[PDB]
């Protein structure tokens, strides 16, 4: 640990507490750097609160524990610290010296690629006042009750103000991460983000890349950040037009808990293209926040109480910070492109050890570098390619080298490749063509049900109350209306929500945390109109511009393949809850107000 | 409390005004989920008393699991909202797991949903081309299942347990009111019933039913589509619940009434041949099924001794059937009417001194469970003629006050003594049934006199069957049970109100007599039994005649060939003595026209002397 960095920090969340402070000889940290702890109060639950109109309006999916396990996470300290444990707390073993020389003349050549259009630039804090949502979590003394609140308020500038200048005169005070982690069942996740103004630091350095597209499909090839979930589908078929093999769609485990120091130290590359005071504010926010961190993670102790550890890293990645989507989905497109390099024999497996010709890395770069570009889709950790040949599925020296193992497979097996893109997940997501009554192709976005029930039972807990519980169901109800209405099922209970919370209000947010969902069904706004205008008046692949009439014209997708993608149609606890529908909507109704229309 | 919900002060008017008793279940959980958002809507002075505004965050994340179980934060809710304990223990114990069996039937209830979405979803899997990921999501739900099932084995024997202990206190009360009604039986006066042992193990025995419909319901549900474990687990708690059923309904029939004539109301177990009699069973499950009657078989002496035993059978029906619409207006009960005994034609024990057992059958059956329900009534005494109805009820005491064994038809071969302690208090209790008064501390003190003697050092004394029976009571020619149940028959038809409006001190010795009438005025009289002749009462009053003298007058004892033409309170009234009436003053100081003029109705005799010496007597 480098102490001249980190130690001002250190001491200055000790004096936050030093009451209770203390240096605890029983911590079970084994990969990361203990600096002390002190004792917090507990926070979290174990298990979500559940929202009422969702419960009431799926009965029939209470019994399926598709809908119900994802609601079962503790984020109490004890969970916190088992993923902390199990996910966290690893070692990944440095690359080979080759190895690091290829990912250095690879990202070198991206960052040029990605930068001969544009060119790196500050952000302001008008940018940042926009982009602030209805987080403000403060780690130390001074803070806030929101962020729409604390972003309209002075002395917060002032205090952000100050980090900066610390910042500029190379020490650092306030940037500190807390961790909440979160235990499921499986896919449990860790969560880092920093208070608004360490994140409003990271912006003013680095939110270029999200605010100038920098990672859009348009100027990365590759990339496909700014594209909602309406048009994945068709990238993912243009894909599929290109000669080559399979699609293959592979995941990282543990992406973020695999970015070595080296990506971080190939990813600063692109402060050689910025001006000398972006240049220093950035170097600055990644020194200080990216190459070395402190974290404060709850923990549970004796007695009951729990105590909250402060701890240090160098070489990971966050998750709530305000470029990881972009730096993620860079590192990623290097990662597949010296994949496709090992796969088309350009590289070969004496290259791991020392590069002896590094012009073949090069040459390739330049004369097919960009074209296998456009033959992959990445969002951040998540990816889909389509290589030249299938050789691709058996490229796993480099990397397995660079500790990018893959998710729910043998280290040294094949990678399985999907020959039908309808099949490929991306996104969490797979993407069906169906067609209209006019005989026009429309490629749509479609998940499990289990999970897109789930993830619209959970409420975060600020939205106890029953308006936005209401709120918020609209919401969810209407991204389905967008998104989901191929399926029966989401169908009716979009219809039946929408029909049970009164028309004149407006939804709450949170719906998915994608970057591709857009959020266009947070508008009162006739839905049917918002579906045309997604679907066919703004579509870019829909040419007949001919409108639709009504949802019963909207084309449900094949029976067969519904049932397969956890329909309930022909169920008879489903026909009994779609027959008692009405029954159900009107007693929903009641204990709120006002449904305000049928649409039923 | 260990569950954690402090400061219900702070809401307290919310909680208290709430509806938790209503939100503990019912048609729709909307009502408490309802409940739920209002409540965290309210859970929305100096800092120092504010410390608990973080306590109550607390528990607002503690309640957020509850958001999926909503029902259970209402039931916690309403729940939250000494001679004989036992019956409080008992009817708890029934409510407790009557919630627990609402709790049983929504568990299955939604077991068997997730088998069948589980089939449901099977079945598209197995019609898909590819027979491989998503089959593990399948066997995922499948050990879901696996883990539910076990939990409701566990369930299952948890209800087991508790119906267990039902069983083993029910049965107890049962008996203990089986000897409340020995005692009921010999005109001990006790108040009972068999409609609060009947709600209690009707309680006990709807339940078991109940659990075994389920593991039927869930064994036929369990397979899906005998390779789970949940086929041998419903079987063996089928076997158990069919135990502790079997064990129930064994002690679930009794005798409600024991057989007793009805010419003879006050003395039961006392049989005349040709005579019929009045016996009721009854069956304490009130569990009857509604298409098929039920039919209860009569018999005597099943285990007659192998002894000079006179056989007997029974003329007319040895049946009673039920019909189920009867069975639901008055209970399963079965009332004997129009039985006669007759004997069979074809030792030292007398005819009285014989017992006999009357036993009933029944094959019940409910929801396809069948037993055969057995039990037999206390013993009998059959006679020939009336006149033995007297002494027969001496023979019914002694067993009924003595008996350990109730089986035991040889009791009179090796009779035991009857305490004082116990036979005191069943002597009163035959005047307390069959007149107004029973026997206060002085008669009782008297008859205990009359049978042991004033010397007897032994508190409690033993009294022989022969000396209550046959041996005879000096002072007259009677044996003491007889003379005593002579007076009982006299107190009861000529003497009744007088005996219960305490005009008659009745048992006081003679020489207590005397004692009494020394240190009165002349004219003071005494009514008493009298223990010379059979059957009378005679009076007794005192006169001073000389300083030292006190000479206490009485009369020949009146029987019934006397007070059935001439009532004693005409007697007393003009007694008209060669001419003032002798009879002054009622002891204490009571004026003679006072002590019985409301018994006087608008429009000879003998006497004895007995003379006490006031001086003697001071010595
Ligand atoms: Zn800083
Ligand atoms: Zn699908």
């Amino acid at each position: 640990p480098n102490m001249k960095i980190i130690g001002r920090r250190i001491e200055r969340i000790r004096n936050e507490h030093a009451e209770t402070w203390f240096l605890d000889e029983n911590h079970p940290y084994r990969t990361w750097a203990y600096h002390g702890s002190y004792e917090a109060p507990t926070q979290g639950s174990a298990s979500s609160l559940v929202n009422g109109v969702v419960r009431l309006l799926s009965k029939p999916w209470d019994v399926v524990t598709g809908v119900t396990g994802i609601a079962m996470t503790d984020t109490t300290p004890y969970g916190q610290q088992r993923v902390f444990k199990e996910k966290v707390d690893t070692r990944v073993p440095d690359p080979q010296e080759g190895t690091r020389q290829v990912m250095n003349i690879v990202s070198s050549w991206l960052w040029k690629e990605l930068g001969k259009r544009k060119r790196p630039r500050v952000c302001t804090k008008e940018e940042f006042i926009n982009k602030v949502r209805s987080g403000a979590i403060f780690e130390e003394e001074k803070e806030w009750k929101t962020a729409v609140e604390a972003v309209n308020d002075p002395r917060f500038w002032a205090l952000v103000d100050r980090e900066r200048e610390h910042h500029l005169r190379g020490e650092c005070h306030s940037c500190v991460y807390n961790m909440m982690g979160k235990r499921e069942k499986k896919g449990s996740r860790a969560i880092w983000y920093m208070w608004l103004g360490a994140r409003f630091l990271e912006f003013e350095a680095l939110g270029f890349l999200n605010e100038d597209h920098w990672m859009g499909r348009e100027n990365s090839g590759g990339g496909v950040e700014g594209l909602g979930l309406q048009r994945l589908g068709y990238i993912l078929e243009e894909m599929n037009r290109a000669p080559g093999g399979k699609m293959y769609a592979d995941d990282t485990a543990g992406w973020d808990t695999r970015i070595s120091k080296f990506d971080l130290e190939n990813e600063a590359l692109i402060t050689n293209q910025m001006e000398e005071g972006h240049r220093t504010l950035a170097l600055a926010v990644i020194k200080y926040t990216y190459q070395n961190k402190v974290v404060k993670v709850l923990r549970p102790a004796e007695g009951g109480k729990t105590v909250m550890d402060i701890i240090s890293r160098q070489d990971q990645r966050g998750s709530g910070q305000v470029v990881t989507y972009a730096l993620n989905t860079f590192t990623n497109l290097v990662v597949q492109l010296i994949r496709n390099m090992e796969a088309e024999e350009v590289l070969e497996m004496q290259d791991l050890w020392l590069l002896r010709k590094p012009e073949k890395v090069t040459r390739w770069l330049q004369s097919n570098g960009w074209d296998r570009l456009k033959r992959m889709a990445v969002s951040g950790d998540d990816c889909v390619v389509k290589p030249i040949d299938d050789r691709f599925a058996h490229a796993l020296r480099f990397l397995n080298d660079m500790g990018k193992v893959r998710k729910d497979t043998q280290e040294w097996k094949p990678s399985t490749g999907w020959s039908n893109w309808e099949e490929v997940p991306f996104c969490s997501h797979h993407f069906n063509k169906l067609y209209l009554k006019d005989g026009r192709s429309i490629v749509v976005p479609c998940r499990h049900q289990d999970e897109l029930i789930g993830r619209a039972r959970v409420s975060p807990g600020a939205g106890w109350s029953i308006r936005e519980t209401a709120c918020l169901a609209k919401s969810y109800a209407q991204m389905w209306q967008l998104l989901y209405f191929h399926r029966r099922d989401l169908r009716l209970m979009a219809n039946a929500i929408c029909s049970a919370v009164p028309v004149d209000w407006v939804p709450t947010g949170r719906t998915t945390w994608s970057i591709h969902g857009k959020g266009e069904w947070m508008t009162t706004e006739d839905m049917l109109m918002v579906w045309n205008r997604v679907w066919i008046e703004e579509n870019d692949h829909m040419e007949d511009k001919t409108p639709v009439t009504k949802w019963t014209d909207i084309p449900y997708l094949g029976k067969r393949e519904d049932l397969w993608c956890g329909s309930l149609i022909g169920h008879r606890p489903r026909t009994t809850w779609a027959e008692n529908i009405k029954d159900t909507v009107n007693m929903v109704r009641r204990i709120i107000g006002e449904k305000y229309m049928d649409y039923l | 409390s260990l569950l954690p919900v402090d400061i219900r002060q702070y809401l307290a008017v919310w909680i208290e005004d709430q509806n938790w008793q209503e939100a503990a279940l019912g048609s729709d959980d909307s009502k408490a989920t309802m409940l739920f958002f209002h409540f965290l809507d309210q859970l929305n002075q100096d800092p120092e008393s504010l410390l608990l505004q973080h306590n109550l965050r607390k528990f607002c994340r503690d309640i957020q699991p509850f958001s999926q179980d909503p029902t259970q934060l209402a039931e916690m809710i309403f729940n939250l909202l000494p001679v004989e304990s036992q019956q409080h223990e008992i009817e708890s114990r029934i409510l407790d797991l009557r919630a627990m069996m609402e709790k049983l039937v929504k568990s299955i209830s939604q077991l068997k949903d997730q088998q069948d979405v589980f089939c449901f979803r099977y079945k598209i899997q197995a019609k898909g081309k590819t027979p491989t990921k998503e089959q593990k999501i399948l066997q995922e739900t499948l050990n879901e299942l696996d883990k539910r099932r076990k939990e409701v084995l566990d369930a299952s024997k948890a209800l087991l347990g508790r119906l267990t202990t039902l069983i083993e206190l029910l049965l107890p009360k049962l008996e203990e009111w089986k000897a409340q009604q020995q005692k009921a039986c010999i005109r001990a006066p006790i108040d009972h019933g068999l409609e609060q042992l009947e709600t209690w193990f009707t309680a006990g025995a709807k339940l078991l039913f109940h659990l075994r419909q389920l593991l039927k319901e869930l064994k036929g549900l369990s397979c899906l589509v005998q390779d789970d474990p949940l086929t041998k687990g419903v079987d063996l708690r089928n076997a158990q619940v069919t135990e502790l059923l079997q064990r129930l309904l064994h002690r679930a029939f009794v005798v409600e009434t024991q057989p007793c004539m009805p010419q003879t109301p006050h003395r039961p177990l006392i049989l005349k041949t040709g005579s019929k009699f009045t016996v009721r069973t009854r069956l304490l499950v009130r569990l009857q099924e509604g298409n098929e009657s039920l039919t209860v078989e009569v018999s005597i002496d099943r285990n007659p001794p192998q002894q000079g035993f006179r056989k007997f059978n029974i003329l007319t029906s040895n049946q009673k059937t039920l019909t189920p619409e009867k069975g639901q207006s008055q209970g399963l009960i079965w009332d004997f009417g129009y039985l006669t005994l007759v004997e069979q034609r074809s030792g030292p024990l007398g005819v009285t001194e014989e017992l006999h057992i009357i036993s009933f059958t029944v094959k019940y059956t409910y929801q396809g469970l069948k037993q055969e329900l057995k039990t037999d009534t206390l013993p009998v005494v059959i006679i020939s003629n009336m006149n033995q109805l007297s002494i027969a009820w001496a023979s019914v005491l002694w067993f009924n006050l003595l008996s350990p064994n109730l089986q035991n038809q040889q009791f009179f071969s090796n009779p035991p003594k009857a305490p004082w302690s116990l036979l005191g208090p069943a002597l009163s209790w035959q005047f307390s049934s069959y007149v107004g008064r029973g026997l206060n501390s002085d008669q009782l003190s008297m008859l205990r006199n009359k049978l042991f003697g004033q010397n007897c050092r032994t508190e409690d004394p033993l009294l022989s069957w022969a000396d209550f029976t046959k041996r005879e009571s000096p002072p007259g020619k009677l044996p003491f049970w007889t003379w005593l149940d002579k007076i009982l028959e006299l107190v009861h038809d000529h003497l009744k109100d007088l005996w219960n409006d305490g005009r008659i001190m009745g048992f006081v010795s003679r020489s207590q007599e005397r004692r009494l009438l020394k240190k009165t005025m002349s004219g003071t009289f005494l009514l008493r039994f009298s223990e010379s002749s059979e059957g009378g009462i005679t009076c007794s009053w005192v006169e001073h005649q000389d300083d030292d003298k006190v000479l206490i007058y009485s009369v020949q004892p009146y029987t019934k060939e006397v007070l059935q033409s001439l009532p004693l309170t005409e007697i007393i009234r003009h007694y008209q003595l060669l001419p003032e009436n002798p009879l002054r003053f009622l002891y204490p100081r009571i004026p003679r026209d006072e002590a019985f003029g409301c018994y006087y109705q608008e429009k000879y005799l003998k006497h004895r002397l007995i003379v006490v010496s006031n001086r003697q007597v001071d010595e």
